[PDB]
């Protein structure tokens, strides 16, 4: 039912992806409860990756690989904490190469004909950000004259180096294991 | 000004003075017999003092005619209470007020 | 058996009535979950509740309680529409708390309360109706850009948080220059005064709000007063009143304490 | 029932007093009429006292034509027997009017001209008999609304009528006034010339002097010597009583004549300068019927009969007090009981949306408009809507909007949008908080306890037309806050049990009916604050008696309840939740 | 046609017209809500581009200038009369159909609301028509819910105009929910018109439905049914009287009741005439009942002040005579043995008169009926013969409800029929002619 309503709120016809606390935190927890993480044993490696599988399907039997797509496609390439939200949980359920799950969003793709859903991928990398050294210039000027920024780490320089990097690898993960299919369908 | 007919007799001799209270019971209707206040409705008393221009002055030149523990039906023509603009939202323009005064006790 | 507090109360029935229907209202669902979230992350509602929290002394509590009811009456303007009537509420609850002590004794609790949004979105929904219609209701608005920019002056901190809502007032930043006598009381004016005098702020300011300003002087260079001409003032090709205004504020970004911002 | 005819009913609210149910009817699973119900079954009988209402479009005697009044025609209404001449024809007389009264100035004063019609009260309507029917079995004139007269044999001597004639301590009559409800007078004898008639149609004249009260009738250009005079604020209806003798019986002209102002300016305010005639869609005719319903009162006033003594007579006494609410309609100047509107749909429809108007006016803090609403709905008119049982369900959450908006929405607003901030003040009250009651870490009831943080401050202005001063229009009306606690404890007890019996009536009709208008004044209050201590232990109790026990009912959590009023049942555990966060913040603070 | 023109050269497509606005309303009919979501959504999308284009390409103008170019005909009779009977026959139903078409083009697209923010004042100017009230209304109502901007040009002049249909066109809820979309829009309230719609309609009360606590009210008769008659044998001149031992002035929020006097019955009937039988009507709220209540005389529910020593409203502790003489008809009252400057004259005698007392909840009184039952406190008026010589040998004098219906368990409740008329009153002696 959860997956469901977020799924139908997706689906409503809107003008821009309105920020929504309920799904930035189940999304949160949905993510972390698919992968709940000095040789180890190939009994204790396969125990691992059949739990894993266990459960990332007791979350895409339910609906979640058709939500983390409409999510995007909704997105319509704006950069926020939804997107980067949906990023995590489709990484958390495509651990792995899941197949299943591979095989399910593509079918949905292909049955829905979204657009969407790829004009918000192009979006959100044209919108990624890159390291930039005006940035980096002035707040070493501003460090060195004397006051301290309120940032220690500097983080207007790369805006969001995490949100491109999962971004990346959704779409890695969305190939892994040499899938042709689609491969070409990208 | 103001007509007083005398629903229940009074004591006829304490009547208001300047510069003291009257505890009154009154019940707001329009000529055509519709209510529109009461105090006995909310179940406290009125308190007004005479001469200050707190209340119209009809419904005061009324209360001053009566005596102590008297009930009368004070009759306020449209200029003495709320003239020719009237009361917004409550009373229409150019209307007359029928009161049903009763003077509990002067304090 | 009993459960023996409100939180396994609560998660215990909102799971059981999911788990007994499929229910059909949306509002219901996510009241629902936004409810057992906050029961199963318990850690959560202090570290939200926790950056609300102000401590005042006993001596300030009648002037606190002054204040908060100036603020509740300025924050239920928000949902009713711009008049006459609440121009003038407004106006008194702006400077009864102005006058008020604890604005500026305490702007730590001013800037938790956050007028300095409050006050924003008023004046913007008010410049956004009759926008094109030119500004209505100016003197309003021009006691919440002075409040503004006193805001900004009272603490440094202030400025900063000031400082957040610049593109936006600068969008918002053609209203009234050249309207007289509104001197230092426009979105311009609340632009300069939040980066008046810091040079933390002056390097952290952008390039392409600059841009908008040149963009801004530009237009105004090359086109004439609407305004001036309706009164008929002598047509001229540029608009000396606007470009002024644009012209301070890039003073003000440029010139520093003194010194020179290069970049 | 049939003439001198005794009989009674028994729904089975009580099984034992069912006399052959067991012998027969209960072993065959047949189930009491009112088996599962807590209150008393309404039972609706049959009018005795015949009332008007409009000619239905339907009707099988009766049709009415609109015809619109052209430039040299005025507009008409005109009313014929569809039915005439075949079998099972009305022979009877039919009692016409029309459905707006002309309204008699309060105090009785004591080319056309322009400015004659417009300071002019006179107004004029005429009725023209058509050709073929007979006049003496046509009566034309005024009615008041007190008239509810059906008689197959009418006359003009038969009219109900009253002299009251008052008198100085001498015993002269220094004034006499004729009281009658009817004011007609009959065509056959206004035909004074005769074969006035045959040629042209009878148009009867009907003018009333609003200003004077006095009632002149014109019958073919020549005054009638019939007049009447009418007490001051007299209301009356344009009446035609007609025997049909022919497929058309006669026509309503809502025309002028010299000098006099149309009926349109009299009947409407918004026409009150218009010369040219108007027959608005309002403007309709209606006839006398018997067929409506009445509502048999659920309680009667008890009132003790006896006979004291052979000198002292008998005794009649009546002490409790038994009241209803009354629906008036203004055009029709009637009033009927608000609970017959469970049978009124376009009444019902009506009213609840002039109770969301009401609740819509004063929104969001227009607390002059709420002072202007306390006029019109009262303190004793909300109390008894929301104690009452067989008021219908949107009636109910009617006034239950029009109660916390006119007088708990500001309050609650005002506390809500500062529920997430917490100014606590820095004082031994504050340093005596902690988070355990007592050394053993069981949690103390929500709500109870010791909060020390700062909270806006409740004001109210009492709400008085006859005050001057216009200081009272800011803080929203007064209203008996403890007695709606009282009194919202004591409903919400009540309908705990009720429901968990899941009776065939609930109040209002339906459970959500039932629920959702007092869950929401409970949550109302509760976020107001009014409830304190014993109260809210209490409530809880009712909410959940386990849980909320203090160291075989069910309460609400646990009833099997619709989607709306889970919804409140969630905001209200939202608040107490909130409640616990902000004892957590004061706690800290105390410990800091 | 406008310009003077030969009608049969003027090839006016009525039958194309009315085709294709019947097909433009199913193009922008709103989605079904038994569809299932995804679908639902797919056709409000569909709906919203199509709105969109339509109001691109300006199709909201030309259904406007059609609209307006039809209603410069007063009704279908002239506008059949300007160009044919089948023109006039359709005109009513294209008008019908444009106004459905405008208000379908702009519902739910807040742009095209925004757009006809301008055209808003024009419409309202045909509000009072009845050829188009209902569909200008609709658009109306759909303009001010979807479209904040459209609040800001609403005035006085345009917020008088919809009040003023509730009264021309009667009670129409409609227009009630306009006036309430008025008030508050999107969660913000316009106090200039919620204090506009106050101030012009809450203060006349001839509109919305009126509401009021009334306290019950109940009578009590004795069982005398008397009355005049040609050839009968019933003496025409009667008293009795009524004592208060005590009552209260305010049991309730509301006076109480408390009213003597006389009432008759419609015909032969022994059933009380022309009144109703429960709620807050008493003695003289009906033309068949005759009242005294210490200050007022009721008749007819119209009541005038009469004077008399002392005059007050009826106290513990007061002594109400009534007296009836059915000889010249007249009824008169007697407070404490002074006389009521006052009395009741020329009223029809058509029926049975009887004693009667009206009240509401405190109030302790007693009937005086004279003889056995009653001991009078002050003489009976010369001629005058009390009431309880008016009874029935075989019957007994007693006081019962007026009304046949009590207080009482619902299945004890005793339902009465129709009673037969009570002809015995009045015993008429016709000894057959020989």
């Amino acid at each position: 039912q959860l997956i469901l309503l977020f799924s139908r709120t997706a689906l409503t016809e809107k003008c821009k992806l309105e920020e929504d606390f309920l799904y930035m935190a189940y999304a949160d927890i949905m993510a972390k409860s698919c992968h709940d993480e000095e040789v180890k044993s190939f009994e204790e490696k396969e125990m691992e990756k059949q739990k894993l599988l266990y459960q990332q399907a007791r979350l895409h039997d339910r609906g979640a690989a058709e939500m983390v797509l409409q999510t995007i496609s909704a997105s319509k390439g704006e950069t926020g904490p939804m997107v980067a939200a949906t990023l995590k949980l489709g990484i958390a359920i495509l651990n792995g190469g899941n197949s299943t799950v591979q095989q399910k969003m593509l079918d949905y793709l292909k049955e829905k004909k979204d657009v969407g859903f790829f004009q918000s991928l192009a979006g959100l990398m044209q919108s990624c950000s890159v390291l930039d050294l005006n940035a980096f210039e002035r707040q070493n000027k501003a460090e060195g004259l004397g006051m301290v920024t309120e940032e220690g780490s500097g983080e207007k320089v790369l805006q969001d180096d995490e949100f491109t990097c999962d971004l990346f690898r959704f779409l890695q993960l969305l190939c892994e294991g040499h899938n042709s299919d689609f491969q070409n369908y990208l | 000004g103001v007509e007083i007919e005398t629903i229940s007799p009074g004591d006829g001799r304490t009547f208001p003075k300047k510069g003291q209270t009257c505890v009154v019971h009154y019940t707001g209707m329009l000529q055509n017999g519709k209510k529109f206040d009461s105090s006995r409705d909310r179940n406290k008393p009125f308190k007004f003092r005479i001469g200050k221009q707190e209340v119209i002055k009809g419904f005061e030149e009324g209360a001053a005619q009566m005596s102590l523990g008297q009930r009368a039906k004070l009759t306020c023509t449209p200029d003495v209470a709320y003239g020719a603009t009237g009361h917004p939202g409550v009373i229409p323009p150019n209307a007359t007020l029928i009161f049903d005064v009763e003077l509990l006790n002067l304090e | 058996k009993k459960s023996s507090t409100l939180q396994q109360l609560i998660s215990e029935t909102m799971v059981r009535w999911a788990q007994e229907s499929v229910i059909e209202d949306p509002e219901l669902v996510r009241a629902m979950f936004v409810l057992l979230h906050r029961q199963y992350d318990g850690i959560g509602g202090l570290v939200r509740a926790l950056p609300k929290t102000y401590t005042i002394n006993g001596v300030s509590v009648e002037d606190t309680i002054n204040l908060l009811a100036s603020l509740g009456q300025i924050r239920s303007l928000l949902s009713v529409r711009m008049g006459k009537e609440e121009e003038k509420l407004m106006i008194r609850g702006l400077g009864d708390i102005m006058n008020n002590k604890v604005f500026y004794q305490h702007p730590n609790l001013m800037r938790a309360l956050g007028m300095h949004e409050t006050v924003m979105e008023v004046m913007v929904n008010v410049l956004g109706g009759g926008e094109s219609k030119e500004i209505t209701f100016p003197k309003m608005v021009a006691n919440c850009c002075r409040f503004l920019c006193y805001f900004c002056r009272i603490s440094r901190q202030n400025q900063k948080a000031m400082f957040d809502h610049l593109s936006y007032l600068l969008e918002n930043s053609s209203v009234g220059l050249a309207s007289p006598a509104m001197r230092g009381s426009t979105p311009l004016d609340v632009a300069a005064a939040s980066v008046m005098d810091n040079n933390e702020l002056a390097l952290a300011l952008r390039e392409p709000d600059l841009e908008k300003v040149v963009r801004y002087l530009a237009g105004c260079g090359l086109q004439s007063c609407q305004m001036l001409v309706s009164k008929g003032y002598p047509d001229i090709g540029w608009n000396p009143v606007e470009g002024e205004r644009y012209l301070d504020f890039l003073r003000f970004a440029v010139f520093c304490n003194g010194e020179s911002v290069e970049e | 029932l049939g003439v001198a005819q005794v009989g009674r009913m028994n729904f089975g609210k009580d099984v034992s007093t069912l006399k052959y149910f067991t012998i027969c009817g209960l072993q065959e699973g047949y189930e009491p009429f009112a088996v599962n119900t807590n209150r008393d079954i309404t039972m609706w009988l049959s009018k005795r006292l015949p009332q008007f209402l409009q000619v239905p479009s339907n009707h099988e005697h009766i049709e009415v034509t609109r015809i619109d009044g052209t430039i040299d025609s005025s507009p008409c209404l005109k009313v014929t027997q569809k039915s005439f001449g075949s079998q099972n024809s009305n022979t009877d007389i039919m009692f016409y009017r029309l459905s707006m009264p002309i309204e008699c100035a309060e105090v009785f004063s004591k080319r056309d001209d322009y400015d004659f019609l417009m300071q002019t009260s006179t107004y004029y309507y005429s009725v023209r008999i058509f050709p073929g029917q007979e006049p003496a079995n046509v009566w034309v004139g005024w009615i008041t609304s007190d008239f509810h007269q059906y008689d197959t044999g009418f006359d003009l001597d038969r009219v109900r009528t009253v002299t009251v004639t008052l008198g100085d301590e001498k015993g002269k009559v220094h004034e006499s006034i004729k009281r009658s409800n009817c004011y007609m007078v009959c065509a056959g004898e206004s035909m004074s010339p005769g074969q006035g008639r045959n040629n042209n149609g009878l148009e009867i004249g009907c003018v009333v002097d609003a200003a004077s009260g006095l009632l002149t009738f014109i019958a073919n250009g020549k005054e009638l010597s019939t007049y009447y005079q009418v007490e001051p604020s007299t209301k009356l209806f344009p009446a035609v009583f007609a025997q049909a003798t022919s497929p058309n019986v006669f026509q309503f002209e809502l025309g002028r004549i010299k000098n006099v102002m149309p009926l349109s300016a009299g009947l409407f305010k918004s026409e009150h300068k218009n010369p040219v005639p108007q027959c608005p869609p309002r403007l309709h005719v209606q006839f006398l019927s018997h067929v409506l319903w009445s509502r048999m009162p659920n309680q009667f006033l008890k009132v003790d009969v006896s006979r004291i003594s052979e000198r002292q007579g008998w005794l009649v006494q009546c002490l409790d007090p038994l009241q209803f609410m009354s629906l008036h309609i203004p055009e029709e100047n009637r009033s009927v009981d608000i609970l017959e509107l469970t049978e009124q749909e376009e009444l019902l429809k009506f009213h609840y949306h002039t109770l969301r108007l009401y609740s819509a006016v004063c929104a969001l803090g227009n607390h002059r408009v709420a002072h202007a609403l306390c006029s019109h709905v009262d303190e004793p008119q909300l109390l008894y809507a929301i104690e009452n049982k067989y008021m219908p369900g949107l009636l109910r959450a009617g006034y239950y909007d029009l109660l916390i908006d006119i007088h708990l929405s500001s309050y609650a607003t005002a506390r809500l949008m500062m529920n997430n901030e917490y100014i606590v003040p820095m004082t031994e009250e504050t340093k005596s908080i902690t988070l355990f009651p007592d050394e053993n870490k069981k949690h103390g009831l929500p709500g109870i306890g010791l909060s020390t943080s700062l909270r806006p401050r409740m004001q109210f202005s009492s709400p008085s037309f006859v005050s001057i001063s216009n200081e009272c229009y800011q803080y929203s009306p007064e209203f008996p806050l403890d007695i709606l606690k009282s009194k919202t404890i004591q409903m919400l007890t009540e309908a705990v049990k009720e429901g968990s019996l899941h009776a065939r009536d609930p109040v209002g009709g339906t459970t959500e009916f039932l629920f959702v208008p007092l869950i929401k004044l409970f949550y109302t209050l509760l976020i107001m604050g009014i409830f304190h201590n014993e109260d809210l232990k209490h409530i809880l109790q009712l909410i959940e008696p386990s849980v909320f026990k203090e160291a075989p009912k069910e309460g609400l959590l646990q009833m099997k309840l619709p989607e709306p009023v889970k919804l409140q049942m969630c905001l209200l555990l939202q608040y107490l939740c909130d409640c616990q966060v902000r004892h957590r913040i004061e706690a800290i603070v105390a410990f800091s | 046609l406008s310009k003077k023109a030969k009608a049969s050269t003027v090839d006016l497509p009525i039958e194309s017209v009315s085709l294709s606005l019947q097909d433009l309303i199913g193009y922008f009919h709103p989605p079904d809500e038994h569809l299932e979501h995804e679908d639902k959504q797919n056709r409000l999308r569909a709906l919203k581009n199509r709105q969109n284009l339509f109001q691109e390409e300006g199709m909201i103008n030309l259904v406007l200038e059609c609209i307006d170019r039809l209603h410069v005909y007063s009704s279908a009779a002239h506008f059949a009369d300007v160009a044919g009977r089948e023109a006039g026959e359709s005109w009513k139903s294209i008008l019908n159909s444009l106004y459905e078409l405008l208000a379908a083009l702009i519902r739910g697209n807040r742009k095209n609301c925004a757009q006809f923010s301008g055209s808003l004042d024009w419409l309202i100017s045909r509000l009072e028509r009845l050829e188009a009230s209902s569909g200008i209304l609709e658009v109306l109502h759909c303009v001010l819910v979807e479209s904040p901007e459209a609040l800001n040009i609403i005035k006085e002049g345009h917020i008088k105009s919809i009040i003023s249909l509730l009264d021309k066109h009667g009670r129409n809820h409609k227009v009630l929910d306009v006036l309430c979309s008025l008030c508050v829009c999107h969660g913000v309230a316009v106090r200039s018109n919620q204090h506009l719609i106050c101030d012009n309609l809450l203060p006349g009360r001839d509109l919305l439905l009126q509401t009021r606590l009334v306290n019950h009210v109940s009578s009590m008769r004795p069982n005398i049914f008397l009355g005049v008659s040609e050839g009968s044998a019933q003496y025409k001149k009667w008293y009795y009287e009524l004592m208060v031992d005590h009552t209260e002035p305010f049991v309730t929020a509301e006076a109480t009741h408390l009213r003597v006097g006389w009432a008759s019955t419609e015909g032969y009937s022994p059933y009380p005439g022309g009144g109703e039988e429960w709620g807050g009507n008493g003695v003289g709220d009906d033309l068949f009942s005759y009242g005294f209540d210490g200050l007022h005389l009721w008749s007819g529910c119209i009541a005038r002040t009469v004077s008399s020593p002392n005059q007050h409203l009826l106290r513990t502790d007061d002594v109400i005579s009534c007296c009836l003489d059915l000889s010249a008809p007249s009824i008169s009252f007697r407070i404490n043995g002074q006389p009521v400057q006052g009395m009741f004259e020329n009223f029809n005698i058509d029926g049975l008169f009887f004693p009667v007392v009206s009240f509401s909840a405190g109030i302790k009184v007693r009937f005086l009926l004279g003889g056995r039952h009653g001991e009078f406190k002050f003489l009976p008026p010369p001629g005058y013969a009390p009431c309880y010589e008016a009874v029935l040998p075989k019957e007994k004098l007693k006081v019962e409800h007026s009304r046949e219906y009590k207080q009482e368990r619902t299945y004890t409740r005793d339902l009465l029929g129709p009673t037969v008329s009570l002809t015995q009153a009045a015993f008429t002696p016709i000894p057959v002619d020989t």
